[PDB]
């Protein structure tokens, strides 16, 4: 199968080529057929109700969609996989990056031991496969020279994985594709990208299109891609979970308020809680006040023009100078205060999220992302801003740097070379100048 | 440490080194006569590869107005009439791809062969501005004659760049380094203007970079960076994962945990830009 | 002066001269020219509320087809949830309109047809379309304005 | 900046500008590097020199 094993590598290449595309057309075709969804109509007669189609003077209206809405599922797979061809690598590296950070520098797993994550990458560690997508694959044994002095060998390397340590310690100083393969580490990777963020989004979003040819409407969910898709569109959303944790108590004392005013004209108020205009049929509403409460809510927060507009004008003398203070001690709380409670906690936080959203681009344009000092000193040098912003103190540049010592020899590296890499890789960084570059006290000799 | 320029400065060196200097631009002049003369002119100037680490090694520590950076440009006036010609030598070779890029200069001879011949190029030289009257034939003598009827750029271009690919640019940091390092001094100043060349075509491979250290004494380093990472950061697939951590610096970054989180990610861009370069075409 | 000789066609095309006090003033010329200062932003949730309530419409197409009937006449019954692009313009045309929420136009459930869930229907259509998404283009226009 | 190429070849275009020896001076700053005869076409001498 020689010809197929790379041929199908060669397929999912150019599948990832154009991915962007892809999912673009994906997005509008979907959103084409949901647009001449727009002209579907339901009667008792056949062609008991029965869901037609309404066209005028054209014929393959119909047969597009059988068509378009598997293609739409065809392409929702082909992005999926894209998805699981290109960027796992990305929910991949970095956090066994963070496991290598805390197995070398804090110990976290053998000097001592912690919630969600931390007792799912115990599942990690003893299978041979474990470094085989990073960079550092010796990473089992430094932790031994590291803490092999103060616990037991013994031990550490049973809990480690390491298979005969001593022997291939020794052996390596001296000198059926799926049988090879492990069974813990692939379900441990398959567990990550479930409990992340995004693949189960993009699953979600191909859950409903199968499920869409059982019933052609529900497709109407997959026009709130457009929410997420944009950036700008996202803070909308974002911003009711952004003060979510006091507004759910909040609309709960909205709840409840209204809970403890209804009981009193539950009580006290029986005579005119009525909308039924017939006589002969009449159905209040205030005989349980499980019916009440919820009629309660459905009209009092909603009318905006207190309660007693439901209920016909209080010409009696019943009460009467004490339902003028019953509907207004309504009134001025449950409409004019504790609802622009609810219309302020969501329209201030979306000035403070868009003013923040432009107050990063302020910090990108005055400050230096490199140090501490501000452009307002580099106004004497005429356009001086730029020859510090692109070249000197530039954000690809450094990570240049960084490329470049890796691919050579360290005898080829200098005094400098060395100095920037033998504490770059025992990770400690103040190497960077943090308060001066060119222009403090570089200015006495600067002509 | 700074020892060693001591007792390197005040003894025996740097007239050693103009000594050097002298048959390193005079070998080449006849070096190039012929076509077999490159595979050890190609040897002597990965001499001159490390001929150039010689003394970048004595701008570590570098004082701004310091008697040893002051003894590191009068070499180039105690031997000022053999700079000259390593300067030029640079440039006869490497607007030489500039004189192809000009579509005037093409459609000269538009024969199918490819055969240009010599004096057709000759009086063609001679009326563009940046030349030189005499040095025009004894380039033509270093490329190939054949009856003075055959020119065929296409390996005058390719060849005489190889060896000069590597030491091209480490003596445009040569050029570079004591530009900004010594101001307000008139003739170290006219060879860049004479020999900016090599630094316009080496700007996209440039980079100035600072690094504190030596108890806070900073100095700036040059480092290259090379043609198959450079045309491909600048696409899609990172430029915007840049603001997507650009964003996240100061909305929930500290100041001591701000570069800790960026090393991770120049890592990590590089290990995707590993991958992609694998499932690249 | 394009609409001054076809003023002369019928007379009445002269009340567009008076939209000349809204640029002519400088004062007067920044209400006009905020809607286009962010008009960037606002188009695209304007989209939002045309295309929220388009989501919000199908369910009542679909299940909820009983109540919505403003022909208070029995031999003459004209509901307009038969075709959803009628349903559509009279919910773009009701709902971002009366402030209320969208179940004044129908009469009071009195059925135990889906009863409790009509009442969660009506308050997240009223949540979402007058409260939040309304004050949006509110703020965009009055904080601009500032 | 393609319906400005419609200017330069008249000759009266630097009749309504104080500066009227604006196409001399462009061939005094740029008549080393390229050719004489394509700009003087370009910018519209007729009969320049
Ligand atoms: C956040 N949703 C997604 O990831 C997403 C996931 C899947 Cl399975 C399918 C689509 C169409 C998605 N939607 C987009 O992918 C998308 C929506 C919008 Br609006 N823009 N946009 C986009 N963004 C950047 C590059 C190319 C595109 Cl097409
Ligand atoms: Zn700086």
């Amino acid at each position: 199968w020689g010809e197929l094993e790379v041929q199908r590598v060669k397929f999912l290449n150019y599948l990832s080529r154009n991915f962007y595309t892809l999912r673009f057309l994906a997005l509008f075709l979907a959103f084409a057929i949901n647009f001449i969804l727009l002209f579907y109509k339901v009667s008792d007669s056949p062609p008991n109700m029965v869901y037609y189609f309404l066209e005028e003077s054209t014929g393959y209206m119909e047969p597009a969609l059988w068509c378009l809405s598997l293609l739409h599922t065809l392409v929702a797979f082909l992005c999926i996989i894209g998805y699981n061809c290109l960027k796992v690598p990305l929910v991949i590296f970095k956090r066994e990056k963070e496991l290598a950070r805390k197995l070398e520098f804090d110990g976290l797993y053998i000097t001592e031991q912690p919630d969600v994550k931390g007792q799912w990458d115990r599942l990690v560690l003893n299978t041979p496969s474990f470094p085989s997508n990073y960079w550092d694959k010796f990473v089992k044994r430094k932790v031994l020279d590291k803490h092999g002095d103060i616990f037991g060998r013994e031990r550490i390397a049973e809990l480690l994985g390491m298979d005969l340590a001593s022997l291939e310690i020794t052996a390596h100083n001296e000198r059926t594709w799926l049988m090879s393969i492990d069974v813990k580490y692939q379900i441990w990777k398959f567990g990550v990208i479930f409990t992340d963020n995004s693949f189960l989004y993009l699953g979600w979003y191909m859950v409903m299109s199968l499920l869409g040819h059982y019933n052609n409407f529900f497709f109407a969910a997959h026009l709130l891609d457009i929410a997420m898709g944009v950036k700008t569109l996202r803070t909308i959303l974002s911003s009711v979970t952004h003060n979510g944790k006091q507004l759910v108590m909040t609309v709960g004392l909205l709840a409840v308020v209204v809970y403890l005013y209804t009981v009193v004209a539950f009580n006290f108020f029986r005579k005119f809680y009525n909308k039924s205009e017939d006589e002969d049929e009449p159905d209040m509403k205030c005989d349980d006040m499980m019916t009440c409460y919820l009629f309660h809510m459905y009209v009092g927060v909603r009318a905006g023009g207190g309660i007693g507009d439901e209920i016909e004008d209080p010409a009696g003398d019943e009460y009467e100078l004490y339902r003028v203070v019953f509907d207004i001690t309504f009134f001025f709380f449950v409409i004019v205060i504790l609802l622009a409670i609810i219309q302020g906690l969501i329209i201030d936080a979306f000035g403070e999220l868009r003013d923040q959203q432009e107050q990063v681009k302020e910090d990108m344009e005055t400050k230096c992302f490199i140090c501490g000092i501000g452009s307002d000193y580099f106004d004497t040098t005429p356009h001086g801003f730029e020859t510090h912003t692109l070249e000197e103190h530039n954000l690809a540049n450094y990570m240049f740097f960084l490329m470049y010592l890796i691919n050579k020899d360290e005898t080829e590296h200098t005094g400098q070379e060395s100095y920037v890499w033998k504490m770059y890789q025992e990770r400690c960084w103040d190497f960077f100048p943090a308060g001066d570059c060119f222009r403090k006290q570089y200015e006495d000799q600067l002509s | 440490c700074t020892g060693n320029q001591q007792s390197l400065a005040h003894s025996r060196l740097w007239d050693a080194v103009v000594g050097f200097l002298h048959v390193f631009a005079h070998m080449m002049m006849k070096l190039a006569q012929d076509s077999s003369q490159i595979e050890l002119l190609k040897e002597l100037l990965d001499l001159q590869k490390d001929m150039v680490v010689m003394l970048l090694s004595l701008l570590e520590g570098n004082v701004v107005n310091g008697m040893i950076a002051r003894q590191m440009v009068d070499m180039l006036v105690e031997s000022s009439s053999n700079v000259e010609m390593i300067l030029k030598f640079f440039d006869m070779f490497l607007k030489l791809k500039d004189i192809v890029g000009s579509e005037a200069f093409q459609d000269y001879v538009t024969d199918p062969r490819g055969l240009i011949s010599k004096k057709d190029f000759q009086k063609a030289m001679d009326s563009q501005k940046q030349f030189t009257g005499p040095e025009i034939q004894f380039l033509l003598s270093c490329s190939e004659a054949d009856e003075n009827e055959m020119i065929n750029f296409e390996e005058f271009a390719n060849r005489f760049q190889e060896p000069a690919r590597d030491i091209g640019f480490n003596v445009a940091v040569l050029l570079t380094n004591l530009s900004e390092h010594v101001p307000h001094d008139p003739r170290l100043r006219n060879f860049l203007e004479l020999a900016e060349s090599i630094l316009e075509y080496f700007r996209p491979y440039l980079g100035r970079i600072e690094i504190m250290g030596a108890s806070r004494r900073i100095e700036r380093i040059y480092f290259e960076i090379s043609e198959t990472n450079r045309a491909q950061w600048e696409m899609p697939q990172v430029k915007e994962s840049k603001r997507q951590f650009i964003f996240d610096v100061v909305n929930e970054g500290g100041e001591a945990e701000k570069m800790e989180l960026f090393v991770s990610f120049c890592e990590d861009t590089i290990f995707e830009m590993q991958i992609a370069a694998q499932i690249s075409e």
